[PDB]
């Protein structure tokens, strides 16, 4: 399934029982945040929550759009009960499948141009802004896709926390935007503004692509076409800047620029490890124009102690390219689950070519561009174990791990400050855990024959799913 | 009215509620903290700011 | 919230979307076994599978009755989507409600006692027997509750013993049973019930072992039992689908197995005992409730998870009130996850030490993870978060050699000995220095009320 | 045996050649502490030292009351030469006995109410206060039993709490105390009444010194130590909910001053070092009741061993043993006499391979052993854990340091252990010195030289021939 | 510091006097020649 905007995806979620509509008016704080947290807490099949009426505001809010494996699968156009492993495999199949350039559409064909605000800009007149967490420095836009650059195909799209500083002004961490990192010096040295676009309420795969780890260099509109199995996405030129292109279906588009030589307190705000960030001086963006759809939807994201929505946004986004890197050099690797705190915890499922090979796979992961500074706990399991099924991984740990020989601790390794347990800060003591069965020439203290699944198991899985679909 | 994070007196009303007279948004010009009229913000001791602390940033 | 037989529970499962009916005829092998495996493989919301027609047989089969947390919750009479932690708490609450003696009812009132076969016993005419796993030594009855009297007081139905043991079919009226799994020296009557109330099977799979405990598990509602037809000191559940009354043949040992075991491997084939079936008593149109087992997780894992966790939790709580919950659901407690409050610096390791010195934890528990009070030890995603953000492997991971072990762990070297691993995944507390303290994103006000409201809105939409 | 007060015990000690009377007048500052240190330094049969005359003080002082295995044995009513292991088993026997509730007597019957000082309360008119250690922050009361009620059930005199607390004399009617080591759940929401008893029956001090982790700090526990005979208690003169021993030499009624912190310390502690000088609580002394010719019973403490070590040795060993024994009947004995249980030697039978480390784990999760015990040595059931050369034999023949020594970091620690780094945190060390048992492989089996037949009878016979 | 006081005078006889400082609660007998080791001596900064 292909989605041209956020609205068709919300429709699909509603048809599948994955979206709750809140009809009674709610207060901005803390109702929306508490409902996001509760939705994340519902266990499995967690739905998106749609607020139709927020006191004092004119429009609607939707939250927890990505916050479930059901919503993730529906985002990929698969049956909502597709296993995490199978979603990983579908994503891997599509990751490099096709180079597809986005189709440029005329302004009259872009729903994000239906309404234009040019002079008396007031973000609160459009987005029902609220406080996401109790100690946040202000009202945040937590799920926006920011577009920065003379080519509409060398454009960079990413996610950055966007703190509302005024009805017309906003905050940003330009230190996390390399494209802006280079241009900021030359712009501030001439007090020449730097154009920027902020898109809110997008097709789920666009948000997904904007969240893809920056190192893998897949944050372009072309990658969205790749994720849609070769179907391109429509883009429209920005109203005020001729080199910035934004998705045609975005609910809200904030065209603006970084104010030169301005720096002010931004934060604190929640971060994916589950704690508040610090308040630091960062950049500020003035909004020069707002284009939006009729009756815009504010698609915002709650984050707290994992797992919340952002964990789903990052899970297979981190897993798949790590798997491709491992697979290029070691074909025995079957799957890679790097879904735990941006890949700090990683579970690799692989075939053991010979004795000790599992630790070799772990070494390769610990030498990849991402796993080297990030992955702190690396578990290796046999090829028949599903690394996305934590019960199975616990079984492998309990029956195959001998802590005297299978648990290796290595100090003085590359680390990352986002891990609060590091000592010294930013340095990692890595832990490798080999939970595979001994293979020659490794001695086996007691060989056993595993209970291999009976014949026809896969056919019966399909059959039972079809029989369940009739209830 | 003073800022709940840095205590400054330089507090400016940001916006009024677009619909009706439900609330107002206040912002401190010194440390950028903002809050709504209807919420009762109690800043944690570790999250309060001071001129000595803003200077360190 | 109380079941008198298997059929009432099955209808509860069907009304809640947790039972599949296979109307078409299926072959005994490998369709029933493969469907058990597939149902387990569905991962979440796994239903029970009910086969109405098996080729060459006259009655029906049901499998994976316990194989889900939804099924587990409905077994306890709770909402099918109740969390695993909440089920842990409910089971812990009912665990100690001792004075619930079972009710003895007349033979005419027992659905078990509708049909009787006392001549030319043929198991295959009642149970659609099939091979569960490829290398199994034969067709197996893998979910029966076996009732035997205690030699300390033979004629006292308040001191009986009920348990689950694999039963291999050796002939039309002869089965195989594991001997060493007192009176077997002096001389033996025995009863094998199949298709029971799910809490009866739960009690049978718990290492107490009386009908009174089932009464406690039903929040004080006593269960009904009946005297065996040939043995006055043996009593069976009144709602049993099938009851085999028989005896152990003396001075007879035959090859039994191989058969799968819960750590996921085949056992060996050993010389074991044989039981002769003297009488079969059953309900009209009986249902063969059988269990698949293979690589975990399968149904047996649910039969062993919380009735292992709860006793360990009570033992820890006796001396350590800060313990919030214990998750000992992995391979009979070889892996344990304890959620506790940290009274002072280092207390997490002390909690782990206490678990490692309990009667079950000492030989079984090899990997012990300790997490904070707010972390759900049954939510492995939260546990992964705790490991990734709280564990400094240089200080929080302790490896202890020369410790008690258990042979069932194939990786033990020397076999039966353990090298324990303790992982302290808690946040530092004074006087432990904190490399850098962080403020957790505490949940917003009104989160629980909103959980209730969202569930209510979803149910009405 | 039963003692109604300290004087009865002093009589027993004197008639056993275990008490020295110092008739000559001595100076407060150097002499008393040096005599305590010397008496400890005697190494064997160390006696209690009684000072009759002190320069400028009307009354007398006694020290080293608990300061030997002879005095310890006499306190329990055993023969004064009973071995430490035998004393351990005797105390283990008595710990079980039913705790008899204390007997409440009337004010007219208590010897501790003979004299009352209510107006000009001055501690120096009664207690000959001195300086225990040179660098001590003042004059110290080091062997007092402090009586406090628990606000969970505050009207029950069977729920009272009696402890040992460092008392620093600060003024005529003011002293210092470590409230945070007592007075915590009841202080934040607050004066708090306190009674401070000096010169009690040795079993009273023994009970007040039992580590708090066992909840044995009640008067009824003394009834167990006296073999089912209760002790006599009286009501406080000022607080109707506080009860003090009937035969105490001196009783100090008073209260904790609200919102007052003063520098307390330093004071030499049991590890043989001075403690820091920290901000602690003050206690105003409001009324003094005492016996005629009161005797200030004070304790010296320095480098071990001194009287404090004897007061704590079996007091710490027996409850640890019983806690282990509840779930591990294989345990034969526990010797935790070294620095309040920082070093522990457990003797046990090994049920199966690895059991020794399990016993160590159980000790390291007991209420006292968890923060205190840093070095835990486990030995076989025949090794006497109180015989250190036998323990050394077990170490040299049974310990394979490659697998029998387990070092666990990030464990609960003890702040007064000077080597802790980070301070207050422990790196535990478990040493398994037991013989391997199946399924653990044995690299070489040996046949121990079991004692000859008749050894016990010959022990008795040799002792009898020695007595002549 | 200078804020000292005479806490007590010797009972029977006139043999000594107990003096005490009012800022750190340190005390001593008149017949003592005390030397507070450098590691023990305290100032106003440490009290804070
Ligand atoms: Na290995
Ligand atoms: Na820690
Ligand atoms: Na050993
Ligand atoms: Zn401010
Ligand atoms: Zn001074």
């Amino acid at each position: 399934k292909v989605y041209k905007d956020l609205r068709e995806f919300l429709e699909v979620l509603e048809q599948e029982g994955q979206l709750i509509r809140v009809k009674e008016e709610v207060n901005p704080e803390p109702d929306i945040a508490a409902a996001g947290r509760a939705a994340a807490n519902l266990g499995k099949n967690q739905p998106a929550v749609f607020f139709e009426k927020i006191k004092g505001y004119k429009y609607s809010v939707v939250t927890n759009v990505h916050g479930s494996w059901q919503n993730h699968a529906l985002m990929l156009g698969l049956d909502k009960n597709t296993s995490t492993k199978d979603q990983f495999y579908e994503l891997n199949r599509r990751w490099d499948k096709f180079p597809v350039p986005p189709n440029v559409v005329k302004r009259e064909a872009a729903p994000c141009k239906e309404n234009v605000i040019d002079k008396d800009i007031n973000l609160f007149e459009i987005l029902p802004l609220y406080r996401i967490n109790e100690q946040d420095g202000g009202f945040y836009i937590s799920k926006a896709s920011v577009v920065t650059a003379d080519d509409f195909n060398k454009l960079n799209v990413g996610t950055y926390r966007i703190q509302v500083k005024d009805r017309d002004r906003v905050g940003i961490q330009a230190l996390a935007m390399h494209d802006i990192a280079v241009q900021l010096e030359k712009a501030e040295a001439e007090n020449k503004p730097l154009p920027i676009a902020i898109t809110i309420g997008n097709n789920p795969l666009v948000t997904f692509m904007a969240s893809t780890p920056v190192g893998y260099n897949q944050n372009e509109y072309e990658f969205v076409g790749a994720l849609q199995d070769g179907v391109p996405m429509d883009i429209v030129k920005s109203d005020l800047y001729d080199h910035l292109y934004v998705p045609a279906g975005s609910e809200v588009v904030l065209e603006g620029h970084i104010i030169p030589r301005v720096r002010t307190v931004e934060g604190p705000f929640g971060e994916f490890p589950g704690s508040y960030s610090g308040a630091r001086l960062q950049c500020e963006v003035k909004i020069d124009r707002i284009t939006h759809r009729t009756n815009p939807i504010f698609e915002n994201l709650y984050l707290g102690i994992p797992w919340t929505e952002i964990d789903y946004l990052m899970a297979l986004n981190t897993s798949v390219p790590l798997y491709k890197q491992l697979k290029e050099t070691m074909p025995e690797v079957v799957a890679v689950n790097a879904m735990y705190t941006h890949g700090i915890g990683v579970i690799i499922s692989t075939k053991v070519r010979y004795g000790g090979y599992a630790k070799g796979v772990a070494f390769r992961l610990l030498s990849t561009p991402h796993g080297m500074p990030y992955s702190k706990i690396v578990i290796v399991v046999d090829e028949f174990v599903d690394p996305f099924n934590l019960e199975q991984v616990m079984w492998a740990l309990t029956t195959r791990v001998h802590p005297g020989k299978d648990v290796s601790i290595i100090e003085n390794c590359p680390g990352m400050p986002l891990d609060p347990s590091t000592n010294p800060p930013g340095m990692h003591t890595k832990m490798i855990i080999d939970a595979t069965t001994p293979v020659p020439p490794e001695p086996n203290p007691r060989e056993t024959q595993l209970l291999d699944p009976p014949d026809g198991t896969e056919e019966w899985e399909e059959k039972l799913k079809e029989l369940l679909k009739n209830q | 009215m003073k800022c709940h994070r840095c205590g400054s007196d330089n507090v400016r009303k940001m916006v009024d509620s677009p619909v009706g007279d439900a609330w107002e948004v206040y912002v401190c010009e010194k440390c950028c903290y903002s809050w709504r009229s209807t919420e009762n913000p109690v800043v944690m001791e570790k999250f309060k700011l001071d001129d000595n602390k803003i200077a360190n940033m």
